[PDB]
């Protein structure tokens, strides 16, 4: 109806869902840290597009 | 009610996966305590 | 070696490894001494790495 496409509309067009990548968990971390060398990172798992 | 005013094609997505949490598929150890370093590099706690 | 369990090894040699590209190791080491030729050939010794 066109009040109801109205609503559910603009639902899809703001899925609230970015994407991501290895990188973006990587970032998600303080500038610092990763420059501390008394901490090890590493990665293990793959991810998904 | 008339019909063709009201149908609508529909664009949506198609099979995400969604995450919380996060961090976890960080895989992280840690040097041995005797073995600090600050800004400084040369090391903290260095009184033997 | 002596540096490298002690610095968290930075990914440094795990890329190397990976990318394959000829280098060396120093330090303490346990030997393993194989006869029958064939392991030879089945270059064998690429493996343990």
């Amino acid at each position: 109806h066109p009040i109801d496409y109205a609503f559910n509309e603009y639902f899809l067009q703001h899925q609230l869902v970015e994407p991501l990548n290895n990188d973006i968990i990587f970032n998600y971390i303080p500038e610092r840290i990763r420059n501390d060398v008394n901490y090890i990172l590493n990665m293990d798992r793959n991810l998904p597009s | 009610f008339d019909f063709r005013n009201s149908m609508h094609m529909l664009t949506s997505n198609l099979t995400f996966t969604v995450y919380s949490d996060l961090l976890a598929f960080v895989s992280a150890d840690t040097v041995e305590p005797i073995n600090a370093v600050a800004f400084d590099n040369m090391r903290i706690m260095n009184e033997l | 070696l002596e540096e490298l369990m002690r610095t968290g090894d930075y990914a440094q040699i795990t890329n190397m490894l990976l990318n394959n590209q000829p280098v060396a190791l120093v330090g303490a080491l346990p030997f393993v001494t194989d006869s029958s030729v064939i392991s030879l050939i089945a270059k064998l010794d690429a493996t343990v790495f």
